[PDB]
């Protein structure tokens, strides 16, 4: 198809953005509600980082970063899992690979 | 050995402390390792070290500036055809060292698992730790190492590099150094991603990983793509930005790109598709006949087509998930 | 799936609505941004109501309605009808139908 | 006709008006009309009228209040079989008319294109305008229409209601008239709606829409989907709501529903799905081998399966655009 260019690409782009980040939103939203009514456990990060690790060995520091990496990937990526322990599962499968 | 221990517990001297930095400093210090282990690792960063020189002499002889090459991109998403087909510099350099010297979280993984006994006797997970270390510290040698016109060295790095964190620090570390940043930016639908997985041979070396991997892989680095382009888009100067997509024959086109500052979109439909990672459950969809057929009827070079369905016969009736999960824990 | 209930459904279903809200709008910009790079004619309802019904028998009346829903459909719906004119044929065609 | 003239211009007398309300008005002055035309409309009323009024009485005779039934959805998603097995006091005033008496603009559309000569010789869109006329005529009289007990006659309206002008204007209608609203609204995927309308024989009276109708008609019937579920939370006192999608394997679950004014999401995963059109272009896709295995992996049921097939089979190597012209050209 045809290549945007110039300002309408940049609009394109800009438009696109906007979308992307009310999806972003609207992702988490959507998923803490059903984990209220399915009573999936609270996401809390220490008590996660007591079980397993969520440093990439220090690489990741912001604990602003940690918090929403992992809060967002607990409710949204992985919806039946319902413990901070089972998530912990997964977050050490994860350390485990590149 | 005994059972599924990491191979930083047992090579490791002494207890094993729970948190790098405290592991991290503790797995830092040879002290801390064997000598028989403590010789391999220096054995590994000699080798890599060797292959990443090579790298940089190739590319500074063909009039490259100092640069980090990054091929950012989900697992077995087709970067090495890409980087082979659409970096021309870096496939003449590649060339040279059979495609050895990036710097690569899983680079030392085979040499590690095999632990120069001559097979494979530890699991990717068992040597990942110390892997990750390794490539770390070769990493850090790397960044302000010199070729022999004294000019800084261009590198590779090869990883999935999904996060912002990530793209972040390579950013930073190019800037600090005087390195241009050439990045390539992969992407392939989840599915090919996963078949892609399951082609891969434990006798080959490229790694195999199981589901989650590979799901929460593809979700970070779609999510955070815009973010990357944002970089280049804000500042021309950082070097040059280029996203390849994978059509429904399967061929890689360019979708997005920043090249010299110029912002263009050379595929406005995927560029919206792949840019997110479309949440709409894959983990537990049945490989069946269908499933194959489906896949087969939009691949039609013969050779792939045969491997691609050879792989998914061997797990025909099990879930995505579940076959994953078994030809990851094949050594 | 466990059903949703009470305050849980009505939160699900205002958090499902901003996000398809965001959609709409997100879709008619997108189409919009594209249209101008392809040089497709700008949307006339004046122009279209020339060459056929827009009304459905006069069962559309608010003309903010007729706007609403062939610009948008002009755009979103049929991005690579290129001209009114085009567009006419399919608004016909849909006329004919239930 | 010399051409695919309307049955408007043919058997209209003079000139046609070029506008409604002024076709319109035109359009519903029997002077208007040729005599034997005129004759063949009241003909029509009568028949669904005496059809209408016998739903009327087994409806009110079962207890039932005055109500109109509303049955939303976009073309072929499965209404009737949702209306015979989820209304079951309509499911049996339905039986004693055949499924005849519904107001519903295509239900003249047979008659008139046969127009008593014993066979069809004017096409659907030939006869659309007519028909149209008729149903507005037919909806016109049953709105006061009262049974034997001086009660306001319960009645059913099964079109798309996919706009909201029509949903806003069918909820005055019964507010006007004291009727409650029981709105069952049913959802299938494009897909299906599509195979659904290939299925359909020109023998058999329902209609055979191109793909612009049901395309169109779906993307409206979602995007407005959300508004039609607020009227009832809005207002217990309307009526009752139900929607029903499609599971994978094709069967019809309960999505969302508005009851007694209670508000419940019995699926939450396709309530997000189909409140939207998900516009990622299927009026090209090519309908070959793969497309009908992939679509006949999903139907379990052995006559619809072959049903399913068999249409398909018709139109293998057409676009599903070129498809649902051929079949829709076809008298």
């Amino acid at each position: 198809m045809k290549t945007l260019t110039g300002a309408d690409a940049l609009e394109f782009h800009k438009k696109l953005k906007e979308r992307n980040k009310a999806l972003h939103a609207s992702d988490l939203e959507l998923a803490l509600v059903h984990a209220d009514a399915v009573g999936k456990e609270r996401f809390d990060l220490e008590e996660l980082e007591k079980i397993c690790d969520t440093s990439d060995a220090g690489r990741l520091t912001d604990a602003k970063e940690r918090n929403d990496i992992y809060e967002r990937m607990y409710y949204v990526e992985y919806p039946n899992v319902m413990t901070l322990k089972e998530f912990a599962h997964i977050v050490e499968t994860l350390f485990s690979w590149s | 050995a005994t059972q599924r221990k990491g191979t930083d517990e047992i090579y490791g001297l002494g207890s094993l402390p729970s948190a790098g930095p405290g592991r991290w400093e503790y797995l830092a210090n040879p002290g801390n390792w064997h000598p028989e282990r403590r010789k391999l690792h220096e054995k590994l960063l000699d080798q890599a070290r060797s292959s990443a020189l090579t790298l940089a002499e190739s590319l500074e002889s063909d009039g490259c500036q100092p640069t980090l090459f990054a091929l950012r991109g989900n697992t077995a998403t087709g970067k090495t055809r890409i980087a082979t087909k659409k970096i021309p510099v870096l496939a003449a350099a590649l060339k040279k060292t059979a495609g050895k010297g990036c710097v690569n979280p899983d680079v030392f993984k085979s040499s590690l698992a095999k632990s120069e006994t001559g097979a494979k006797i530890f699991s990717s997970a068992q040597v990942h730790s110390e892997s990750s270390f390794l490539a770390d510290r070769f990493e850090g040698g790397l960044r302000s190492q010199k070729t022999g016109s004294g000019a800084i060295a261009s590198i590779v790095v090869d990883k999935r590099l999904s996060r912002e964190y990530e793209i972040d620090s390579y950013i930073q570390l190019a800037k600090e150094t005087g390195r241009k940043v050439e990045l390539c930016d992969i992407d392939a639908p989840l599915e090919n991603s996963l078949v892609g997985v399951l082609q891969r041979k434990p006798e080959g070396e490229d790694p195999r990983p199981p589901y989650p991997v590979v799901s929460s892989g593809f979700v970070a680095v779609r999510s955070n793509r815009m973010y990357v382009i944002d970089r280049f888009i804000a500042d021309p100067s950082l070097g040059n930005y280029r996203l390849f997509g994978t059509a429904e024959d399967g061929e890689k086109v360019m979708v997005a790109s920043v090249i010299g500052g110029e912002f263009s979109v050379e595929n406005a439909e995927l560029y919206e598709k792949i840019t997110s990672p479309q949440l709409s459950d894959l983990a537990d969809k049945v490989i069946d006949k269908e499933l194959i057929d489906r896949l087969e009827n939009n691949i039609a070079d013969p050779e792939r087509a045969a491997k691609t369905r050879a792989a998914l016969e061997k797990y025909s009736g099990k879930s995505w998930s579940a076959a994953l999960a078994a030809h990851s824990e094949l050594i």
